[PDB]
RNA sequence: UUGGCGGAAAGGCCUUGGGUGCUUGCUGGCGAAUUGCAAUGUCAUUUUGCGUGGGGAUAAAUCAUUUGUAUACGACUUAGA
RNA sequence: UGAUAUGAUGCCCUGACGAGUAGGCAGGCGUGGAGGUCAGUGACGAAGCCUAGACCGUAAGGUCGGGUCGAACGGCCUCUA
RNA sequence: GCUUUUAGUGGGCCAUUUUUGGUAAGCAGAACUGGCGAUGCGGGAUGAACCGAACGUAGAGUUAAGGUGCCGGAAUACACG
């Protein structure tokens, strides 16, 4: 428990986590982050395509020096990719994420995916030889990630104020002869 | 005065419209401006077409795009040199570029609108007698401007009926005018004509 | 203690207000304002209307009436820096007035006695002002600026 | 500096509105005969005409007298000081030096 | 009539200034009309509205003023120097101002 | 139910911050003077932030005071609360940050008695 | 509603005929207040959204696949009920 | 200095003056520990931390609210590094 | 008027006038004063040293040197060439 900020109603929402994953944060930000909003169905779909070179995954934050496909231009993007590992991570969560939901008898075609945030786990070192006798820092990058499914629901109502108005003698001289005089 | 103002550049000084110009949009005046390639420049044809050689060398030396751009026609020569008074890199200098509007020729509405001068630009109000000077058609045409004769033929043909309109009106402004006549010496004529009417 | 005491407190005496030297003398009013006088208010509820001067009150303000029959403006306070005066006047000497002061407006819908008061001063106004033609036409007209008016040169 | 021969309406006008004395130093507004007889008594002088008129004539005592006023402080000419440039002598179109009876208009229009 | 006007039209000029310093305390403002500084010391003290438009209704209006009066003359022009109970924005050198007839002294 | 005062004028309300306290997250907004040899701040070119002088300081008549008037005054307890027993047209308590809930109760009820002002009463308010 | 004109960015101008509202050309009847001595005292035109019902209309592009007159990747150029 | 009221380094009247590196001096802000005191604050929440919330001071800084927290801590006169 | 004690400093540079060496130098070296260095503010577009003017926080007025076709506050002012 104690995921990061989420607006949505808990009766109505089901969620799932995994810690200190080994996977590329940058990458499955970026993956994460494709899916993040989706009717749950429609995003399932979606991955698995992904993984069979049909769509990409759009790179938006770390992109740079990354190459091109037409495949970025459904989200209207040059730079997007194919994070194999980063997808079957996510749809791990995902998939547990419906069982929750199930388990805790939430009608699954009312579900998307309301919240998922991944950020970074401790690193892991090890180790590489330069040249000239030289060691540098070789490193992991793993992450944490959290998603949250929720029902969709139908609009707002209204709910509103009534925004008490002031106004002046003068103010309210004119009102009341705008009745006197017309309609 | 009025919500829009449109000039006839015909016979008027470049910098001296110019600067007038200037001066009104940042005072919040629109103003539209006439027939730019009838304007004049101090100094004779040579001089100033030995003047825009002189600004048409100016380029970026690594990449000529980058450098000045130098524009030939008539009402460009004249939004640079009111460009210039204005101070354009502001968000106060853009709003009042925007309040502006050069044109070659006198365009559709613009044409059926009347249009004013300039007196402290005007050309015969200012210049001496005798002195030479420059007309800014000529001058473009020697640095490029293509569309003189397209222009020259328009307005020949606006100024065939232009010409018909003023006939008719010089027409209805003698009735008027009869008419007006034969109510003098009326009551009320006389009346008028105490109070200075 | 959270904090300690001062070693010395004000005195919560309050003072006397010293013994001013203002005295309030009368308002001399600007000549072009004098019992009769036609003027242009130039704000307020009638702004624009063209209404007639008849008192100086107590309270520094001039006593106007439309009249009332005329432009829709009744018997009224109005201050004599919103006002233009203009030059053109009626002989207000059979109109009473004397009954009119500052108390009578006190606020404390409409009395009769305003009512009737309203009847009394403009059938004497009216009866002047059907003397002069036009006058009255001009009193039920709203003063605006036209293009090209410039106050600081006409003359009213 | 600029200077010139003042008039009787201008020394007049100089002490009446601008005229201090020096009384313990402390710079005091004359502003009451008083202050004046306190402190030029021994002169005679006990009013602010007395003074005036120990300065105008350049009486006996002129150096008790004139000691006894502050230098007074003018503010710039309220019309400005006529000349483009002022650090010329006043003959060559300047502000500086004698100019006289024409030290009056200038010292009225600082005062 | 078609016209109710009890003003006469004016423009928001600059904020009193030098060459390179401005002062917001002081607007310098064009009257219509107003060739001269003789023709410009019958304005003086005249009240100034600028009038414009807002998003959020207030007091019952989305019309909100704010207000001046006018000070001094300013220059050979007939320009005129005035200030306002709180200084104007200065995206509006350039937009129109209303200058009142009060207080009147005719 | 202050005692008069001459209009408060506060002559400059903004905060004056370090130079530079806006540029890395090392610099603290805390005043601090520039002692640097070549630096604007210290030399007052046109253009750069103001730095505290003695002729900012408040009128001796207004100075200390609240915006209601009262010069604030810290309080533990009852015993502090009522040294302001003969001025509550000068000064007024404010409840020190430490003080409990329930002893709040008690020092907000002699206030009233007492008429002394306090400036934080809804502190720490079951409600 | 009639007839005609305008392509420089015409997108507006002129004309015919009946209907209709107003007319301060002139002369009448009624109304106005208490918005309290001023407080812009609110009358303009921008874009958009949500339902209604009066006409009107019933596609394509992209991914993938494919050509090589194209190409580092994108892009280009072909092809596919 | 005159008690019977509260600061004598105080209170009241008055005049003049105000640039600043290196540098001098002065009056103040803040910290760890020490003597004294307020029979100071606190598990009914000490300290700490967070907070384009509030208030006092020209400033160093001080005070409060709210959140988080869990065992100690602060005002004043003095001492000390 | 008089006494004691102690910091920093002991690379300086510029302008008008006097002036030495050098063809000369934004070069090198003296004289008197005023400056920059240590100093912001208005003017000279820009600039250590020029012109004006030396700084507590502010309100109103007036000015300096310099400006007032437009950039830009301020006469597309008057007058003789
Ligand atoms: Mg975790
Ligand atoms: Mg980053
Ligand atoms: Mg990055
Ligand atoms: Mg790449
Ligand atoms: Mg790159
Ligand atoms: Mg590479
Ligand atoms: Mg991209
Ligand atoms: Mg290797
Ligand atoms: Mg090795
Ligand atoms: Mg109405
Ligand atoms: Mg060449
Ligand atoms: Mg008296
Ligand atoms: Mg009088
Ligand atoms: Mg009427
Ligand atoms: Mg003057
Ligand atoms: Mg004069
Ligand atoms: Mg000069
Ligand atoms: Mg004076
Ligand atoms: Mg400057
Ligand atoms: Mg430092
Ligand atoms: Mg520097
Ligand atoms: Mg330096
Ligand atoms: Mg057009
Ligand atoms: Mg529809
Ligand atoms: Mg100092
Ligand atoms: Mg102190
Ligand atoms: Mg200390
Ligand atoms: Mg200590
Ligand atoms: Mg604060
Ligand atoms: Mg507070
Ligand atoms: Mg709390
Ligand atoms: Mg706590
Ligand atoms: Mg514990
Ligand atoms: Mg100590
Ligand atoms: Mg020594
Ligand atoms: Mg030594
Ligand atoms: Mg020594
Ligand atoms: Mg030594
Ligand atoms: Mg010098
Ligand atoms: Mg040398
Ligand atoms: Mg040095
Ligand atoms: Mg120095
Ligand atoms: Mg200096
Ligand atoms: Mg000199
Ligand atoms: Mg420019
Ligand atoms: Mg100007």
């Amino acid at each position: 428990a104690r995921y990061g900020a989420t607006s949505t109603n808990p009766a109505k929402s089901a969620s799932a986590r995994g810690s200190y994953l080994r996977v590329s944060f940058k990458n499955t930000r970026e993956t994460a982050q494709a899916i993040n909003g989706w009717e749950l169905t429609k995003a399932q779909k979606y991955l698995e395509q992904v993984l069979d070179h049909q769509r990409a995954i759009p790179f938006r934050r770390f992109n740079s020096s990354i190459g091109r496909t037409a495949q970025g231009k459904e989200f209207g993007v040059t730079k997007a990719r194919w994070p194999a590992k980063s997808v079957k991570f996510v749809q791990g969560l995902l998939q547990n994420a419906a069982a929750n939901a199930e388990a805790k008898g939430l009608d699954a075609t009312k579900l998307y995916v309301s919240h998922i945030q991944v950020n970074q786990a401790p690193k892991q070192r090890r180790r590489t030889y330069r040249a000239h006798g030289r060691i540098n820092k070789y490193e992991s990058s793993p992450s944490h990630i959290e998603l949250v499914v929720t029902e969709k629901e139908e609009a707002v109502a209204k709910a509103a104020e009534k925004k008490v108005v002031r106004l002046t003698s003068r103010q309210r001289g004119r009102i009341a002869a705008q009745k006197r005089i017309a309609a | 005065v009025e919500p829009v103002v449109v000039i006839d550049g015909k016979g008027h000084l470049v910098g001296r419209l110019a600067s007038v110009v200037a001066k009104q949009l940042l005072n919040g005046q629109k103003i539209v401006v006439v027939r730019a390639e009838e304007l004049n420049i101090s100094g004779e044809f040579f001089r100033n077409k030995l003047k825009y050689h002189d600004f048409l060398r100016k380029a970026t030396a690594f990449n000529k795009t980058r450098g000045p751009f130098h524009f030939r026609a008539p009402s460009r020569i004249f939004y640079k040199a009111l460009r210039g008074m204005v101070s354009h890199k502001t968000a106060r200098g853009k709003a009042a570029l925007e309040r502006l509007k050069v044109f070659e020729g006198i365009p559709p509405p613009y044409d059926k609108k009347k249009r004013v001068v300039v007196p402290q630009a005007l050309r015969v109000l200012r210049l001496k007698p005798g002195r030479k000077y420059t007309t800014l058609g000529k001058l473009s045409t020697s640095v490029g401007w293509k569309y003189e004769d397209v222009v020259a033929k328009l307005e020949a043909k606006r100024k065939v009926s232009s010409a018909e309109y003023y006939a008719k009106k010089r027409a209805f402004t003698k009735k008027v005018a009869s008419a007006n006549a034969t109510a003098a010496e009326s009551d009320v004529a006389k009346q008028l004509a105490a109070l200075g009417y | 203690s959270a904090q300690k005491a001062p070693k010395w407190y004000p005195s919560e005496d309050v003072a006397a207000l010293k013994k001013t030297r203002k005295a309030a003398r009368p308002q001399k009013l600007r000549a072009s304002l004098v019992p009769g006088t036609v003027l242009i208010l130039l704000a307020g509820r009638f702004r624009g209307k063209r209404v007639v001067y008849l008192k100086h009150l107590e309270d520094n303000t001039l006593l106007i009436s439309g009249p009332f029959k005329v432009n829709g403006v009744p018997l009224r306070r109005v201050n004599a820096r919103y006002v233009i005066a203009t030059s053109t006047k009626v002989s207000v000497e059979g109109v009473n007035v004397e009954k009119f002061n500052v108390e009578y407006f006190a606020k404390e819908e409409i009395k009769a006695e305003r009512v009737e008061d309203q009847k009394v001063v403009d059938k004497a106004l009216i009866a002047e002002i059907k003397k002069t033609p036009l006058l009255k036409q001009y009193l039920s007209a709203s003063f605006s600026l036209k293009n090209g008016d410039k106050p600081h040169m006409l003359k009213f | 500096v600029a200077y010139g021969y003042p008039s009787y309406s201008t020394i007049r006008q100089l002490v009446y509105k601008r005229g201090f004395g020096k009384i313990n130093k402390q710079r005091v507004p004359l502003s009451d005969n008083a202050i004046i007889e306190a402190n030029l008594g021994k002169y005679g002088i006990l009013s602010i005409d007395d003074l005036i008129h120990e300065i105008i004539t350049v009486g006996p005592h002129f150096k008790q007298a004139n000691n006894f006023l502050w230098p007074f402080k003018l503010s710039n000419p309220s019309g400005g000081w006529g000349v483009p440039r002022k650090f010329k002598h006043f003959i060559q179109g300047g502000s500086f030096g004698n100019r006289e009876e024409f030290i009056n208009k200038l010292v009225k229009s600082m005062n | 009539a078609e016209s109710h006007r009890l003003y006469v039209k004016g423009k928001h000029l600059s904020y009193q200034r030098s060459k390179r310093v401005n002062n917001p305390n002081v607007s310098l403002i064009k009257i219509e009309g107003v060739a001269t500084p003789q023709d410009a010391q019958f304005y003086l003290g005249k009240r100034i509205a600028y009038v414009y438009r807002a998003s959020k209704e207030v007091r019952g209006s989305k019309i909100r003023v704010m207000w001046g009066k006018v000070t001094r003359t300013h220059g050979n022009s007939g320009v005129v120097r005035a200030t306002f109970r709180n200084n104007l924005p200065a995206k509006t050198f350039g937009a129109s101002v209303r200058i009142f007839l009060y207080p009147s002294n005719i | 139910a202050s005692l008069p005062h001459p209009k408060i004028v506060k002559k400059h309300t903004k905060k004056f911050k370090r130079h530079h306290s806006d540029r890395y997250h090392r610099v603290a907004e805390n005043w601090r003077k520039q002692k640097g040899i070549d630096s604007v701040v210290r030399r007052r070119f046109r253009g750069n932030i103001s730095q505290p002088k003695i002729g900012y300081g408040s009128n001796k008549k207004t100075k200390f005071l609240s915006p209601s008037g009262h010069k604030t005054f810290l309080v533990a307890n009852v015993k502090d609360l009522e040294t302001l027993t003969m001025h509550t047209k000068t000064y007024a308590a404010e409840i020190a940050h430490n003080i409990s809930a329930k002893n709040r109760v008690v020092i907000l009820a002699r206030a009233k008695a007492l008429g002394i002002k306090v400036t934080n009463p809804k502190g720490r308010l079951a409600l």
